[PDB]
């Protein structure tokens, strides 16, 4: 299930906007947004 | 926040008081007296031996 | 734009101060994640966000 080209898919496969990456908001469950992997 | 309460005088008796603000959760306080002490007013008169 | 349906408003605190003294929860049902423009119709209320 590939999300949009404007959505993040986090590791529990949900797809969340790419504007909420790396907000400090753990908007994913998992904090897959806020990973250190891909804030870099 | 102002407040007021009126609490029994019995030693060890576990008063309870609730305050209710309007935008805060309530909260309970809790006062026991635990000693008194009635203090009169002496004037001494004379002594006797 | 995510599809909003059966919108409904409830108010937990209110008071009516001089900062922003009003607390409200909206509950909603929707089919994707996304970003709402909130407004409010009237000038009695004047929203933060
Ligand atoms: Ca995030």
């Amino acid at each position: 299930p590939t999300c949009g080209a404007h959505e993040f898919q986090c590791s529990t496969s949900s797809c969340i906007p790419i504007s909420w990456v790396c907000d400090d908001d753990a908007d994913c469950s998992d904090q897959s947004d806020e990973s250190l992997e891909q804030c870099g | 926040y102002e407040h007021s309460t009126v609490m029994p005088n019995v030693v060890g008796f576990p008063y309870k008081a609730h305050i209710e603000r309007p935008g805060y959760s309530p909260l309970t306080l809790q006062m026991q007296v635990v000693e008194t002490s009635l203090e009169p007013t002496l004037n001494l008169e004379y002594i006797t031996c | 734009a995510p599809t909003i349906i059966d919108l409904t408003c409830t108010v937990a605190t209110c008071t009516h101060s001089s900062d922003f003294g009003g607390v409200l929860t909206l509950t909603y049902k929707t089919d994707k994640n996304g970003d709402c423009s909130v407004h409010s119709h009237s000038n009695v209320a004047t929203l933060q966000e």
